[PDB]
This record gives C-alpha cells, structure tokens and sequence, in this order.
C-alpha cells in the first residue's frame, strides 16, 4: 500500500517493491502449500491487497510473535549456557575453526569464479566486492566469531547500509544484529473457494524486536525496543536447516547436546555432593536433660555441647587445623556424666563421604556429550570418520557462505554491474572457497599417493604385457587425459 | 498459578524536551547573563533614558536632526494644534513620532489614559490631520555648536550605552519510594519484578515529566495573548479564534476553505512575535490535540481549497508529542495535557541564549539508596536541581530594568503575560 | 568540549572530538542496533544528547555500575582467586610461555613491514616507533607479565601521555591501569520517531572511581577516588571477545575453569579432612554418677578424667611421643570402678580414620580441570593439540597485538609521519610478528621434510615415466616454480 | 487520550457508512465523491473493506440494527485491546451413539 | 467473520483465570481515598509534587473563596485533573457553585 517507516528504509523498500512486482506477475502459482521450505512463518490476510501502513501489520504479528522470539530466546540462551561449559566450548571451537581457519601470509575465504563473464573486468569487480564484504565483516580477523554465532545460536543476521541520497556509493559495513532479535513472516495474499493455490507471492518480510524490559541482567537499561517491520532486502541472514517436528521451529546444531549437557553437569555435581556431604566426621551427642524445666534444660544441653563439641576447623588457605596446638594429639578424649547407671545418653556417629565410585556413569555421559556435540571420535589422515567430519564442515560452510553472497549480489546490483537474471544464471556456481590447514592437507595428499606408487610398483611387471602406460597413469595414478599429455611433454623437455 | 492472564500497566507519555527553549548546561549553580542597551540622552542609566534600538518603537527621527536645536510641543489631550507646526508624541507602541499639523484642531479633550490619547492621535493621523515628519537641523545652527562665536546652549546630542544584568538560581526537587521488603518479594513471585527498579523508573519518570510540564506551563504563563492589539480583527472576540463565528474565517463555510483561516492567524501571530523580539518569525507551535487534528487534515500549502483525513502530521500523543513541521516552517508539538483547547506560538533561534525561555540543568536524577535499621526496610529516591530563566528584554515594553540588576527568574511582575517570544491563542468551535 | 573538564587530558579530548565529528560528518547511518560489535558498555542519550556535562556521565556510570561493573569487579577478583591456586597458575604459565617466546641472540616481538608502504624511510620510522613502545613497556623483559595479566584478567589497559608543551613528540612511557577501577562506555547520541538508526560517534570514554575506603583486600592505601572522566584516545587496551549471554560484562577464557577449579579445590580439602579426622584414637567415657549436684559430682568426674586421660601428643616436629619413655609399652592398662549394680559405666570407641578409597573422582575432576584451563592433553612429535594450541596462541597474539598497534599509530600520527587515512588503507598489513620457539620449529620442519623426502624417494623410479621432476618438486616437495628454478640455478653453481 | 497507548486504528461500520467511505476521497483534496469503488463493501467476500486513508482498518458491521459506526484502538500486544477472548476449550467435537437404537 | 481481529486472546489453561494490574500511585499510601495514579492518561502530572508541594501547602479553590494577588491555589478538574494557579488577580469564584461541574 504505502511506505510508512523511517526514510532510511526507503531504498530497501524500493527493492522490495520491485521484487514484489515480480511476484505479482509471477506465474509460480497454483501451489497448495506456501512456497517455502524453512524460515518465515505463514499468515492469512484480510484482503487481496493485504494493505497495512507498517503499523496495522502488527495485529497478526503479535499473535504469532507471542511467545515468538521468546522461545527463540529460550533456545539460544540455552545454547549459550551450553557453550559456556567446558568440553562443550571445545566442540564448538574445533568445528568453527575447521570451517574458518586462518593462516600466515595468505588468504581467507574467497570467491572462486570460473564461469564466463563479458569481461575479466566483471570477474574482477565481483572479486573486489567480495573482498570489501569480508572487510565489512572484518572476516579476516573476526570471521570465526560470526560463524560461531551462526552455528551455536542457529542463526545470524546483519543490517545492510544505503546512503540513501547517493545509494550507489552508500555501501558500508554490515551491523551484526544480535541473536534472538528477529523472526520472519509470509502472507497469503489471495483467496478462492476456501484455501487457494493462486498468486500468494507472500513478500516474505521480517520483524525486528528487542524486549529489553524483561529481567535486565547486569544493568540492561537499553536495547532497540518495540517491534518494527523491515523491507527484507535490508537483511543479510542465514540459519541452519534444523527444525522441530513442525512449523518453523528452527533449532541450532548444538540442540542435540542440550539434554546430555545438562544431565551430565547435574551428575558431575551429584558426584561432588555425594563426596562433600559427610566429608568430616559426624556424630550426634544425646544429652539427658531430664528433671529440668525446658527453659533450663537447655542450659545443660548447652553446657555439655560447650565442653564436648569438636570446635575444630580446617584452613583451606593453608592446610592446618586452627588453634589446635600441639601439632597432633594422641587421642580425642571426652567425658559424659550420666544422671544414674541408666544409658539414656549416647554418642551416635553417622556415615561419612565414602569412596563409593566406581565413577563410571560420568565417563559414559561425557563421551555421549562429546558425540552429541558432533565431535569426531579421536578427540577429547583420511579415515571414514575424519572424512565424515570433513564433509560436515564443508556442508556447514556451504550454508554459512550465503552471508557473503547476499551483500555481494546486492552491491553488484547497486553498481549496475550485474542484473538479477544474470546473477541467477551465474549461480549455478559462483561458489566461495575456504582454505584448509596445509599441514593436514599435505598429509592427506601423501595418503593415496603412497598407495598409487605401491600399486604401480606391483603392477610394473605387466607394463609390457597387460597394462599400457596411459592405462597405468589414468587407472593407477588417476591422471586425466590432459594431465597425462602434459606430464609426457614435461618429461621430454626434462630429458635434457 | 490459576491461569494467570498476564498483566497490565500504564504507558509513559513522551516529552517535548527542550526543543523550543534554551538549554544552558551548567557546571555551576546560579549563572548570569548580561546585556548591552544602546542608549542616548547623555546618561545611559536614568529615568526617561532612551534606547537607540527597539523592535516595537520607532527611532527618534529628529534626535541628531532639528530636535537638537529645539523642543517640539507635545501632543496632549484637549490641546489645539497650529497648522504647520510639529508636535511630538511617544506612543505606547510604535514609539517616537513627530507629527506636522495640517490643520488647527483639538485632540480628544475627554481623553484620560494614554491609550485614549494614542487612539485619537491615530485617528487624526488616518484623517490626514497629523502627518509623520522629520528633518535635519538648519546648518546655520550647526555651525556654532559647542559655543562658537559667542553662542551658548548648543551642545550636540550624545549617545552611549548601559550594560546591566540578570542572574538565576537553581531550585530542586526530590522523591522517595519508601517501599517494603515483603511486597518486593511477593512481586518477584508474581511477575518476576525487582520492585525497586520499577519504582526507580517511576520516580525518575515523574520528575522528568514534571520538569518538562513546568516548562510548558511557563511558556503559557509568560506568553502574551494574541488576536489582540496589532493582530486583532476589530469585530472579533479578543484572544479567541472560533469556527462558529464568520468574523474569524472571513465568512467561510465549507471546511476545505474555512480551516485555512486558522493558518492565516497563526502566521500573523508568528510575525508579530518577530516584531516583538527583533529576531525572527516564530518557528514553533504547541497546541491541543484538537488543533493539530485540524492542522493535519487541511492542506496547509497555498491552494484553492482542500480537506481530508488528519494524516499531515503525527497526531498521537502515544509515540511522540512532536507532530511534525507546519508548512515546512514551524515545529508542531502537542499539548497532551491542554486544559481547554488552544495553541501557543513562538520563536527560538540557533543561539542558545536567543529563546525567551531558558532551562539550565546543573544536577539531575541523582539516585539515592539505603535502609532504615529500625525495620530494615529500604529507602530509595532521586534528586534534581536546575533553575530556569527568562530573556533580558523579554518584556520588551520597558527599555530597561530598575537598579541595573534583576532576577532572571520568572515571576508575575517579571513576565506574566509579557514575553515577547510567545503568543497565546484560545481555540473554540472545532 | 563544552567545558574544559580535566584539561590535563585536553589533547586526548581533541583526538576524540575530532573523531566524533568526523564520524558525524560521514553517513554512518541507517543502522538498527547500535554499531557496537564487542567491547565497552552501551547506553542511550536523547536527540541532540541533552545529557552533559560529565555529571550526566556519572548517571550513566551509576546505572552501569551498581547492577553492572560491580559484577565485573567480582569476576576480576575471581580470576585472581582462580590463579592463586595450583594446577591453574601453571596452565597460565604454559600459555604465556608459548604466547611470547624469549630466546638468546635473537629478536622479540617485532614489527614487520614486508608489504607495500610509501617508502623505506617511512617504514624505518615505523619500526623505530614500535621499538620505543616496547622500550616504554620494557617489553623485552616484562612482556611476559604484560601478557600474563592481559590473559588472566581478560583485559589490559595503559594510560597514554601527551607532553603537552610540545605535544608533537608527546608519547612517553605508558602506564598500566589498576584493575577494577575503570568503566568504559559507548553512548548512542541520537533519537527519532521511536528507535533511531542513525549516526552517533558514541563518546568512547571511561570513568575511574575506586576507594580504599572499602577493601577487596586490605593493605591498600591508594585508589582512583572520585569519578574521573577521560577520553578513549587516552588509552591503549585489549581484551578477549568473551562475554556473558547479555550486556558487555567481559570474561576470560579461564572463566570456563572456574567451575572445576573450585570443584577440585573442594574435593581436595574434603579428602584431606576425611582422612585427617579420626586419625588419633577416640573414646567417650560414660560415668554413672547420680544423686549429686554438679559441684559434688565434678570430683568423681575428675577422679576418672585425670586418671584415664593419656595426656600426651605426637610431636610432629620430631617424630616422637611427648614424655613417652621408654618409647612404647606392650600394653595400655586402664581401669574403672562402677557404682550402680549393672555394667553401665564404660568407654566407647569411635570408628577411626580408616581408608575406603578408591580415590578416583578427584583424579577425574583434576583432569577435567587441567583441560578446562585451555591446555594440550599431551601434558600432565607433532600432534593435533599442539597445532590447535599454536592456533589458539596466534589468536591470543593477534588480539594482544593491538597493545602495540594502538600506541604505534598514535605516535606516528601525532608526529605526522603517516596520516590517519593511510593507516586505515595500510592495515591490511602492518603486522607484528612474535618469535617462535626455534627448537620446536626446527623439529616440525624436519618432520615435514622427512615425509617429503620419503615421498620423493618413493616416486623416484617413476620420474622418467609418469611423474616429471618439476611436478614432483611442485606436489611432493611443495615448491613454487620460482623456487624450483632457484634450486636448479644454485645447483649449477655448486657443480662449478 | 483515554488509553495513552495509541489512536483508534480500526473502524467498524454499517454497510451504508462504508458505502460513503468508499465513495469519498480520503486524502486532502478540493472535493471528491464519485462511485463507491474503494474499500470493497461486498460482505459476500469479506468483512474487511480496506484501510481508511491508509490509517484505519475498515470492517463492515453487516448486522447493524439501524445505522452507526464505531471506532477503536488495538495495540501490538494482546493485553492492549481491552476486550479478550480466551479459548480454554474450543471447537472440540463430540462423537458417540445411543446404543438403544444405535443412532449416532 | 472477524471474530478475533481486534481482541486479545491470552488463552487460559484453566477456567476462570486471573489478570493482574499495576498502578503507579503517589501521596504516601498506595491504597487510600484521594490517592492519585501517577500516570493516569486523563490527568496531568502533579507538577509540584517533588518541588514546592513538599515545601508548603496549597489550599484548594472552592466556591465563594477569594484569592490574594501573588498567592497560589489548587484544584483538580474532573477532566485533565490537577492544576495550580497563581493569583494574578484578586477574584472570588461563584459562591453559588456546588458540584465540581460548576466550580470547574
């Protein structure tokens, strides 16, 4: 209907208007379910326009936003509490580090372009923009923290910047918005005979909101405040493909570890408590205060404990016993007077903090947690498990990486470098390459190469009878046809 | 927990801050401001001393001129003029005027107050009986000024100036919560409240609200009343603008053309303010929500006629209090607590000392905490101290204050209904 | 500068004011959340601030201290309490040792300008300035301590100085700030239609306010005193990007170890008292003395008490029993007389300090702690943990490094050697390198080479058939082509 | 003024009232009526007609006994409505039979 | 239907649940006749409460009373509430007024 938010959003609204216009003429209609696999929550509409001046929108947003971001908050704050634990933190650290590593005198994640362009110049512009995006995120110094948040908090998102008077040159660094502050929506803007399939483009806009009024832990006096509708074009975001049994209940990778982490630490405490409680000696002095009114009977009790009570304490700063000179007595000598030759009184000792373990369950649970956190078994070469883990790492990276594509296509569109269709035609593949630890890469490369050499060695006697050299090269050394020709030519030159 | 249905509380109203007044941050209590008043008549500080410059008064056109040689007869009730002579009169407004008599006539012998005399003189002026006049001094007189060639009693008129000042003082305000432990504990168990922090909020809030409300009231208190004097339509109701009375709307009917009448009067009042202060056309209005609803629903630009919904300026008092800018010219604020219906206009310059009304904070919202050991119940509260003041010359009627020193703080005598920077309008008939 | 408050720091005020204004001039706008990634606490002010002079700053600090930094101070004290214990402090020692390498007849952390700059003359000036920073800090002798404190408390701060008579060459020795005394903040200097998203230069100032009037530890006779507001430019600081679930309440890596550090301390002491208690003998006498006032019965109680009490101690200075001559009887003969007609008077024994362990939980917890302190599991060739710690350390160094980059640009810019714009374009790379343990570096490199040699050796028989020697150098020996040519040219020379 | 939370943001009105709203311009203009082409008044398809002036949500009280309109304010918080519907139990089916003759 | 478009819901998990409310109150007694709600939307704040209100008393205006120039008298209108007014003029106010409507 109309633009009714701060003017700073106007250029993003314009982008949204164009995208929506494309949705209006879109022939991707006659679809039963909302056209979305994950992320944004669905809403119905009051009309075929679903008009709302950015304020009225909140009637239905509130309905679906309560608890809304609050359950997102329960999950994330839990994820942080989880991460805060030792032997959780490490799982996160290793995973995040393998996804994003840093090395001396070299590059960091980079755009890798091998598809046709109108000019190398265009390729260069894309690569140059990619570099500025990294500079904006300060990826080269802080990239691993952005990833960690994505991995752990399950999602990450940033606010894009436009001038806005000279939007072409207004491209500036992204402000990471704090986790738990957003939730995405989508509207059914059309109807038929109860439940249509037609033109529901949905827009797919999102809400930002920071209800800092809840317990203000450590002086949380300020935060952004009451919810606002955002044009979508303005946000860079990503999340894991992990959900609950239904809806859009997005969870983090760490979600699986929530259970064992808490029961583990609870058990570690159960073990400590078992052994601290009862740690000292323990005994009840029973005092016969009979033939006395209660008001005075207590004085006999007080007298006896004042002369009998082991008023002795252990100094945890210096391993000594306070005021017990000389250094060690031969015995603890105590006398009780009985009121007759009748055993009314007594000294009743109690069970101590015995070494019952057998501390085996903790071991079980700790190992379970290490696995819950997606830690490879060797932690606490290329093997099936190391490889599985490596697959996991690149898959995470190939989801995370959207974070550098979204602002990239945005900048290229703003500069008049690429059109939307061209971008969509290019990818396909404009993938982003991450660096690997060369130490391990070198070892992995030696692996298999060693086998190939041993295989050639064994195969050798049949080189003149069963196996051609081309065959040895392509089937044992796994060389390509081009690679073989190149190696043959290099050798001919090397001959002299 | 028998299905607790959440809870409610009131929202906190917003404020107009100090957007339309001086802010003078202070680093000490009791500051001071001084001023220079160009003056003439050989004694800068004297009864009857005359200021060289003033927004409401004309200059003495014959001071360096012929008046140096001779006195002019004054106009007075019942006297008769002589054709060709020149009479002098200092008006209550428009100041020094020299009038040549075109006729031999008398002036309102029944006049009493200067206001009545001024009125008849104005009529005689309109009539063409009395005409504004000035001339220099015959050179043959000037030739011997300062006693030359045996002459006497011929000094030149002199000028100078008088510097004087005004000072302020900060008054303060404080509040406590005086709450209990048991209540706070229950609240923690009901809503999860801290029940000290919420109170802290309330107290600090109330203090800030009071101060801002006080500033607005001081604006209303010192502002002059508009639709009066030089801005008055003679057939009008004196200070109040209606919609049910054609005199204020030039016979309008048809809201698309009628509502614009108010905008017209607003400009007149804003312009008169410039006339009063010598600084510039008013640049801000604060008004009842009903006034604003009208402003936001009329095309305030220049056009044939036009009416629609109240969408031109925010009208709520729930998000803000600042409605927007009227015509791109005046900052519009909503008097969310207006007692009746009306609107005050005024001018505030880029110079913080150019505002008429000044706020000058020194101490603010200092928290205080402790507990009384007799029952150990907590005590908490907050303290603020600031002081306000008014512009020297805000009255404008007087060219100068008594004793070369005055309080810069408002008082009835100092400014009620006198401040050159602001004018009041009563509104009825919406 | 509305008022010349603390004119002592006017040069710093000028620097911050300059930066603040330049930030305002720039379109650092259209940002939803305050553009603060990490570091010092956030606070909001009104449009056009309306929150000055420094007295307003004190409002910020109270709100940010009472419920805020006061906790931070507890955390600082906690880190010290943590480090005060053993099996903790040594982890720190290991980290510090690896973090900063000190070796004979070599260099120490040094600025290395091997990337493009205007000229060698400028580079030389920068290198001299770097050296003076180290000289100011006596880093080459006290660098370990500077770093240790940074790591342990998760934050280092140093007060900078300008002459100011001839401020151009004003940087002189830096002064470490006392821990816990100063709070840093960033205020949002803006407001709009409910929720500003525009530019603020954020103040970036800090306030010192402690007093020995209230002790965290006695023996202290100096502190900050009242609330002193000093501009950000005035200081040099760094910290780890580690915070709690909310706010800016900065924690250290060692935070993770607090839990187990104390669980271990607690178990250690519990074990000690479990075994110490009841080591001596233990016995309670019950005497059948009835029908007497205490004033009479006491004689009978003393009759027994001063006869049956083995009034001796074990001399722990010299292993002997006091007055026990000869050294030990073959028996201790005791006696008691009874007054009633039943065997009621007796002496009970208590069970004694026996040994029930199974002392294994404490071991488990100690291991968990040691790990929690951020250490390799190789401790009580080349492996993954060592590589992991090399990475942990380069990050600690990378972050710590600001301790030099900050005063370096400050004095370079102050004198005028380089400009601010140049600094921002130049780094990128103005990197400072830390020395690496040459012993271990050689060993690592040697193993890498051994593997490379072995693979070359294996390839050898096939070089003239399938693998060109150029290729083997490229893939097996991991050489560049320039390196290959260099080796070929040097060989030709060796042969002559 | 009476809630301090927000100005009316929804209009509920009779079919005749909406016919008028639909046939008057809402922006600021010289004059305007025309045909009732905006804010669809056809209760067959909806209740919601449109947003008045881009500011208020206009609904149709298709059962008004005589002819009136009413306005009101709903905030972005279920509490700020004044009126609340609380479906402790809702739209729960009953299914069974009476075995004497087995009718369902 | 538009049955829930403008209502709150706050579904219950029991029948006959309960809602709480918090009212800021000033004047030393949270529950008393004459107690004032600090942020009531219909009434202005007591601008003197933290200031002169604790310094001196402000007698209320009443029918038949007369002011002294320079003094200050208070009152609370039924609408807009609390006010303090200076006596710029010596006046008396309608001795025949009774109900607040007349006095206001």
């Amino acid at each position: 209907m109309k633009f009714n938010v701060l003017s700073l959003f106007a250029p993003w609204a314009k982008m949204d208007e164009r995208n929506f216009k494309d949705q209006e003429k879109e022939d991707l209609v006659s679809i039963t379910a909302p056209k979305l696999d994950d992320g944004a929550r669905e809403f119905e509409v009051s009309s075929n326009e679903a008009a709302s001046p950015y304020n009225a929108a909140f009637q239905t947003i509130f309905g679906s936003y309560e608890p809304g971001m609050k359950t997102t908050r329960e999950l994330i704050d839990t994820y942080r509490n989880l991460m805060n634990n030792y032997e959780v933190d490490n799982a996160v650290s290793e995973i995040v580090s393998d996804a994003i590593v840093y090395e001396d005198d070299t590059e960091v994640v980079a755009l890798n372009l091998d598809k046709s362009k109108f000019s190398p110049k265009i390729k260069n512009m894309m690569l140059d923009e990619f570099s500025d995006v990294l500079n904006h995120l300060s990826f080269q110094r802080k990239g691993s923290d952005h990833f960690r948040r994505w991995y752990v908090d399950s999602r990450i998102f940033f606010h894009k910047i436009i001038d806005p008077k000279r939007p072409k040159e207004g491209i500036k660094e992204l402000r990471r918005l704090d986790p738990r502050q957003v939730q995405y929506v989508r509207e059914i803007i059309t109807e038929t005979e109860a439940g249509t399939k037609i033109v529901k483009g949905y827009k797919e806009y999102f809400i930002y909101d920071t209800a800092h009024e809840s317990y203000a832990c450590d002086g949380r006096m300020y935060e952004a405040g009451t919810k606002i509708k955002i044009p979508k074009a303005a946000v860079v975001y990503a999340h894991s493909g992990l959900v609950d049994c239904c809806g859009k209940n997005i969870i983090g990778y760490l979600h699986r570890a929530v259970k064992p982490a808490n029961q583990l630490k609870l058990l570690e405490d159960a073990v400590v408590i078992y052994r601290i409680t009862r740690a000292p000696d323990r005994r009840v002095w029973y005092v016969d205060t009979g033939n006395m009114p209660a008001r005075k009977a207590a004085e006999h009790m007080q007298h006896v404990m004042n002369t009998m009570k082991n008023r002795v304490v252990y100094d945890a700063s210096t391993g000594k016993i306070k005021n017990q000179q000389h250094n060690m007595s031969m015995t603890e000598d105590y006398w009780l007077q009985r009121r007759d030759g009748k055993a009314v009184t007594e000294v009743d000792t109690l069970p101590g903090a015995d070494n019952t373990g057998n501390m085996e369950d903790i071991r079980w649970f700790r190992q379970a947690l290490y696995m819950a956190l997606r830690v490879p078994l060797s932690r606490i070469s290329i093997t099936r498990d190391e490889l599985t883990f490596a697959k996991f790492i690149r898959e995470l990276q190939h989801k995370f990486e959207e974070v550098f594509l979204d602002p990239l296509k945005t900048n290229l569109l703003l500069k008049g470098i690429i059109t939307e269709d061209e971008w969509n035609d290019e990818i396909n593949n404009i993938k982003i390459e991450f660096h690997r630890d060369s130490y391990f890469a070198e070892l992995k490369e030696a692996e298999i190469l060693e086998r190939r050499i041993n295989m050639l060695t064994m195969a050798e006697p049949f080189i003149g009878k069963y196996i051609s050299h081309r065959t040895a090269m392509k089937d044992i050394l796994q060389m390509t046809d081009e690679e073989i020709e190149q190696e043959a030519k290099q050798i001919e030159e090397e001959s002299k | 927990g028998p299905a607790v249905m959440g809870m409610v509380r009131r929202a906190i109203p917003n404020l107009i801050a100090f957007d339309i007044c001086g802010v003078q941050p202070m680093n000490s209590p009791t500051g001071q401001v001084f001023a220079l008043r160009a003056v003439y008549g050989k004694d800068p500080v004297a009864a009857g001393a005359k200021e060289a410059f003033h927004p409401m008064y004309g200059p003495d056109a014959m001071f360096s001129g012929q008046g140096a040689a001779k006195k002019f007869p004054a106009l007075a009730a019942s006297t008769q003029t002589t054709v060709g002579d020149i009479y002098t009169h200092f008006f209550q407004e428009t100041g020094t005027v020299y009038l040549q008599a075109s006729v031999q006539v008398t002036i309102d012998a029944g006049a009493t107050d200067a206001a009545k005399l001024d009125a008849e003189i104005k009529k005689q002026m309109e009539a063409g009986a009395l005409v504004e006049i000035a001339e220099g001094m015959a050179t043959s007189i000037a030739e011997l000024q300062e006693g030359f060639n045996g002459s006497t009693d011929n000094p030149w008129n002199e000028m100078g100036f008088r510097i004087d000042k005004q000072v302020i003082e900060a008054k303060s305000r404080q509040l406590k919560a005086a709450y209990s432990i048991e209540l706070a504990q229950d609240l923690r168990a009901v809503h999860g409240m801290d029940a000290d922090a919420e109170l802290s909020g309330i107290l600090a809030t109330e203090i800030m609200l009071e101060i801002n409300r006080e500033v607005v009231d001081w604006i209303n208190y010192s502002a002059q009343v508009g639709k009066s004097g030089m801005t008055l339509t003679p057939g009008s109701k004196a200070g109040v603008f209606d919609f049910q009375d054609p005199i204020d709307i030039r016979g309008a009917r048809w809201a698309g053309e009628s509502f614009k009448a108010l905008l017209f009067q607003i400009d007149k009042e804003a312009v008169e303010i410039a006339r009063q202060t010598g600084r510039g056309e008013g640049n801000f209005i604060i008004a009842s929500r009903n006034v604003v609803n009208v402003l936001a629903s009329v095309d305030t630009g220049i056009s044939y006629a036009a009416q629609g919904l109240a969408t031109g300026f925010s009208t709520d008092t729930t998000k803000s209090v600042f409605a927007g800018v009227l015509g791109g010219k005046y900052r519009v604020y909503i008097d969310q607590y207006a007692k009746q219906d009306y609107f005050t206009v005024g001018y505030k310059g880029p110079n913080e000392m150019d505002a008429g009304i000044y706020y000058a904070p020194y101490v603010a919202l200092t928290p205080l905490r402790g507990s009384d050991p007799k029952n150990f119940q907590p005590v908490m509260g907050f303290k603020t101290r600031y002081g306000i003041g008014i512009n020297p010359f805000a009255e404008s009627a007087a060219q100068a204050p008594a004793s070369r020193i005055q309080s810069g703080m408002p008082s009835i005598l100092n400014s009620l209904g006198k401040n050159a920077y602001f004018r009041r309008v009563y509104v009825k008939g919406i």
